[PDB]
RNA sequence: AAUAGGUUUGGUCCUAGCCUUUCUAUUAGCUCUUAGUAAGAUUACACAUGCAAGCAUCCCCGUUCCAGUGAGUUCACCCUCUAAAUCACCACGAUCAAAAGGGACAAGCAUCAAGCACGCAGCAAUGCAGCUCAAAACGCUUAGCCUAGCCACACCCCCACGGGAAACAGCAGUGAUUAACCUUUAGCAAUAAACGAAAGUUUAACUAAGCUAUACUAACCCCAGGGUUGGUCAAUUUCGUGCCAGCCACCGCGGUCACACGAUUAACCCAAGUCAAUAGAAGCCGGCGUAAAGAGUGUUUUAGAUCACCCCCUCCCCAAUAAAGCUAAAACUCACCUGAGUUGUAAAAAACUCCAGUUGACACAAAAUAGACUACGAAAGUGGCUUUAACAUAUCUGAACACACAAUAGCUAAGACCCAAACUGGGAUUAGAUACCCCACUAUGCUUAGCCCUAAACCUCAACAGUUAAAUCAACAAAACUGCUCGCCAGAACACUACGAGCCACAGCUUAAAACUCAAAGGACCUGGCGGUGCUUCAUAUCCCUCUAGAGGAGCCUGUUCUGUAAUCGAUAAACCCCGAUCAACCUCACCACCUCUUGCUCAGCCUAUAUACCGCCAUCUUCAGCAAACCCUGAUGAAGGCUACAAAGUAAGCGCAAGUACCCACGUAAAGACGUUAGGUCAAGGUGUAGCCC
RNA sequence: AGUAAACUGAGAGUAGAGUGCUUAGUUGAACAGGGCCCUGAAGCGCGUACACACCGCCCGUCACCCUCCUCAAGUAUACUUCAAAGG
């Protein structure tokens, strides 16, 4: 068989990694943004169940991780 | 072509070929046999052959199936008044397993033919309405009665359009 | 697949049907916004009428203008149907002849 | 399709190949005649005494489509047309 | 999807999508006679006006129904229990049927995978920590439904005390809006409902009418239209147009003979309709070596299977794995002696010159031969020596995610360093050379401790059990199948992508779509062409060297190209170029300028266009030996193929070669030289199709 | 091989006109072996994504255009949820 679909696949990645190395420094501010939007997202699913079991604060001696940052 | 051995079980007409109707007492038949030995072998094709037709003419019975849990295969039923049928299997092919639940537990043809005729009391014959209900929908359908409108026009006279344009 | 794998997947699931440019309907009013030709892709050659209108969903598309000659201008309502011009790219809806403003040919 | 119809149609059993393969009467039933019981071949040779064999069930190989149109599931906007005759 | 059909290619077969043919509904265009019947806002948007609930000796009863709509949406079904209601009144009853309890009950998305109190015990106090969930919980999105009918809603805030606010989703009707467009009729005579003891009364329910080809049925002296006519697919004459104008559902048509465009003629199909657009009807038991698909490896769970008892024949050893130790060959380094050069190769340059050769000492690197063996391990991997530990399971199957692994590259930290070596630097090559070639050197390859989790991780062939008979089988590849199970696949491309989620990964990995686009993409073959394609044998004035005389340099002759001129044409790589011409001062002559003629030397004329319409006569391979009707056979009766002489499927008329003939022989030279190739040359030898000119 | 080379004559066509063409004759050699990079051919093979057939097909950057999609600072708008509760 030939390789001809392979070939496409070929150039396809390629044009994929250039096109990242490229705008690296673009997509390192973005992927920050979209982890603390995702930090919030999580923060606000845990203050949504200590409200709705009608407590008014976290509870006692809670303090919500940061679990998606590299440290 | 149909997938499996015997694919034939795997259509309505086989499924129906079941003779055995349990009495409203039943409620649960456990089936306890084995998958190896020679004397097992009536109760294996039981299992293989049989209780699809008798899940299917008793929908609401429990059937449960046991492997290898006695020396022997048995069959077990459970009523409602709390009394318990065992029925030992050993030796008998699936063939005598079915004349013998039949026997014991089943309805004779004299009570299944009674149920079907009571069945037929609910479509009576002289009764109109739709096609999924009664033969006929409207009595013009009966030949002598005056037919429906939208295939032979009545008379003017038998008309309100003229009815009331003569007395008006 | 196997008759355990069957019943677990259960009965296949069509595709939700796709709606074309009309969304799913006959015909669609539309207000022309301005009128031009296209090219058709090799090997056919012509200069084929289209126009572009607002179609009355609020979007925006380019319709083919059948028959020898038209009349069509700027902020005039017209029917368009569905159908593609075959030659023509992305061009998927056709104004009808003889409805609202838009006229039918005249003969010869 | 021609050359796997003629091999199709010349490799087929008649009645009497079936009679004489089997020694055994090969009658046909027909719901338009009743009950009546119609030799259509008989085995030249010498007939058999022991009745062919009466599996309780057999472990012949069913096609779905076959078995979907005698359940009435068969659903076909082209099935059953009307047609000139052929 | 069917009794199927069209469309991938130069061609065949396979696979596959798209489309065609059938039957409905709505809308649009054009068209339209009657009668009967059925059915009849696009919009849970806003509504002018009228009417739609009364009855009855006052109390009551009814206005909670009917009629309407489809916004929301598992309150509709079965069982248990039990109200209200009917049976005048009680009915220990029946009928009917709420609330409550149990059970059952739509679609899509798992890129919604966890929910977050969702349980149990106890008389209570209180105790226990459970409950649901990949057999799909939780969640998002879509939708009235299972139609003698049912459910839900009744302007909105799920509800309706309250609030916003002032309500046709009752009938008729209107505004706005949509592709979507019924009368601001009559009567309570029939039936149904409300009320009354009753005669009765009321009712936009309903009944009888009005409007509308949406449908059905029937009919008509006069009255037919719509769409099609390249193929699929029933049916086109003459003109116009000339890749323009335009056309098709698919394939396609149109570049001067267009059955495909437009007009016209005729024909075909259906017919008071026709059929353009849209929507629906019509679809899982087929596959996974190469077309999409066996997802790198093994184990188990909940389960499934019958391959588990019977009933049996490959235990041990060879290159599994981990640890510790060891070293034969070859390097590096150092030292002595010797040499003056060493390195590099198609050939150079650069580089080194504390360089090279012999000899001796000398590894945190790598493991000739054996191995023509075919073993070990789950796979990845594993082939120098020794020792220790050591290679799961007495049924099978069982995971992208659980659990444990996983070449090379790569990351983090600390070490080792012979050699190799991304990058980088230098040398060379080249139009350029960020390469290929040469040199140098680094990350890296090694050890230790952690990560990363990928591969053409492919023997592209899943595990287990069984078969070699039948139909052996599309093709190729590594013969064809059966049982059972898990995984996976459903046109191409977008896409090893986006988004979401997880991850020691931060330019990463895993999982993985859609929109726009096309009518193919794809797999395997056949023939031809081509190959800076292999082997073998060749060219006899012949491809190279060899032999002889020349051309290429000078002048002249002559052709051609350019330039010039008011001033022909044709040939123009081999196969044009002293060629058509065995021939131009006028003539020839076809060219240019000027002047003249018009039934004209001709029952006219044209050297006008088209050699890509042609005959005629030729160039070219050919300084060839092949061409081929009619048959036969092989390939499963596919495109195609057809020979072996100690012969295995080919037989072949005819044509060419050959043979004969001409010239001085039988030699040589002429002549001859098929079918085809270059739409090769010639419309200007002559003739001529088509088109064009005719003071 | 009576070839190449050299020399000489004649003819076709014109009224005339060629250093051209066609043709007769005279004198009259040298070498002839080896080889396959190049041109080309034959036999037997191999490969092929070309078939308008290698003067083929074909890949990417950049420019120029219509269609769709994603990311995205700040800000705005709309919608959903709450009482399925507590005193
Ligand atoms: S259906 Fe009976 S009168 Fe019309
Ligand atoms: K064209
Ligand atoms: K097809
Ligand atoms: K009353
Ligand atoms: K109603
Ligand atoms: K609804
Ligand atoms: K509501
Ligand atoms: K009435
Ligand atoms: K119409
Ligand atoms: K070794
Ligand atoms: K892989
Ligand atoms: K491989
Ligand atoms: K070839
Ligand atoms: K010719
Ligand atoms: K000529
Ligand atoms: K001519
Ligand atoms: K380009
Ligand atoms: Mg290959
Ligand atoms: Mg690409
Ligand atoms: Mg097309
Ligand atoms: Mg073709
Ligand atoms: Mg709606
Ligand atoms: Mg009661
Ligand atoms: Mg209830
Ligand atoms: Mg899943
Ligand atoms: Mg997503
Ligand atoms: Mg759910
Ligand atoms: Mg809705
Ligand atoms: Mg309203
Ligand atoms: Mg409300
Ligand atoms: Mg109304
Ligand atoms: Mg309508
Ligand atoms: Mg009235
Ligand atoms: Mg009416
Ligand atoms: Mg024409
Ligand atoms: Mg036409
Ligand atoms: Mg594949
Ligand atoms: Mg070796
Ligand atoms: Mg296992
Ligand atoms: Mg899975
Ligand atoms: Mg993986
Ligand atoms: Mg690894
Ligand atoms: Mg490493
Ligand atoms: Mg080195
Ligand atoms: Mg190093
Ligand atoms: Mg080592
Ligand atoms: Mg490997
Ligand atoms: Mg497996
Ligand atoms: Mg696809
Ligand atoms: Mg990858
Ligand atoms: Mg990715
Ligand atoms: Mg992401
Ligand atoms: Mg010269
Ligand atoms: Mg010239
Ligand atoms: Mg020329
Ligand atoms: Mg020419
Ligand atoms: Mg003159
Ligand atoms: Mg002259
Ligand atoms: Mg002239
Ligand atoms: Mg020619
Ligand atoms: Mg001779
Ligand atoms: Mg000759
Ligand atoms: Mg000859
Ligand atoms: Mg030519």
């Amino acid at each position: 068989k030939n390789v001809l679909k392979i070939r496409r696949r070929k150039m396809n990645h390629h044009k994929y990694r250039k096109l990242v190395k490229k705008t690296r420094f673009l997509r390192r501010k973005v992927q920050e943004g979209r982890l603390r939007r995702k930090q919030i997202k999580f923060e606000k699913d845990l203050r949504r169940i200590w409200l709705k079991a009608g407590l008014k604060e976290a509870p006692e001696g809670w303090q919500t991780p940061k679990i998606y940052l590299r440290g | 072509p149909m997938k499996g051995r015997f694919p034939i079980r795997r259509t309505l007409q086989y499924l129906s070929q079941g003779n055995v109707v349990f009495k409203d007492s039943v409620k649960v038949m456990t089936v306890n046999y084995n998958t190896h030995g020679e004397l097992g072998e009536g109760a294996r094709k039981f299992v293989f052959f049989n209780i699809p037709q008798i899940q299917y003419k008793n929908p609401w019975v429990q059937i449960m199936m046991f492997k290898n849990m006695t020396p022997s295969p048995f069959l077990r039923f459970y009523l409602d008044s709390g009394e318990q049928v065992l029925v030992d299997v050993e030796t008998k092919s699936n063939k005598e397993i079915m004349e013998h639940i039949r026997k014991i537990l089943g309805k004779n043809e004299e009570t299944l033919r009674e149920e079907e005729e009571e069945k037929k009391q609910l479509s009576h014959p002289a009764n109109f309405g739709p096609r999924k209900y009664c033969l006929r929908e409207c009595i013009c359908e009966v030949e002598g009665q005056v037919p429906c409108p939208s295939l032979v026009p009545l008379p003017k006279e038998m008309r309100g359009k003229y009815k009331a344009a003569l007395k008006a | 697949a196997t008759l355990n794998q069957m019943h677990r997947l259960g009965p296949p699931k069509r595709p939700p049907r796709k709606l074309g440019p009309t969304e799913g309907r006959p015909q669609l009013k539309g207000v022309v916004l301005c009128t031009f030709t296209r090219k058709p892709k090799k090997p056919n050659s012509a200069n084929r009428k289209c126009c572009r209108v607002r179609l009355s969903t609020g979007r925006e598309a380019v319709c083919f203008i059948p028959g020898e000659g038209h009349t069509l201008q700027e902020h005039q309502i017209v029917l368009v149907e569905g159908g593609r011009t075959q030659d023509l790219p992305g061009v998927k809806l056709t104004v009808v002849r003889g409805k609202y403003d838009c006229g039918h040919v005249q003969k010869k | 399709l021609t050359q796997g119809l003629f091999r199709g149609l010349s490799r087929q059993e008649t009645h009497q190949q079936l009679a004489d393969k089997k020694g055994l009467h090969v009658v046909e039933i027909r719901e338009e005649c009743g009950p009546l019981p119609i030799v259509v071949a008989s085995p030249r040779g010498p007939l058999r005494k022991d009745p062919e064999p009466e599996d309780e069930v057999p472990d012949v190989k069913l096609d779905w489509e076959d078995v979907k149109t005698a359940q009435g599931m068969k659903r076909s906007v082209w099935s059953n047309l009307k047609r000139a005759a052929t």
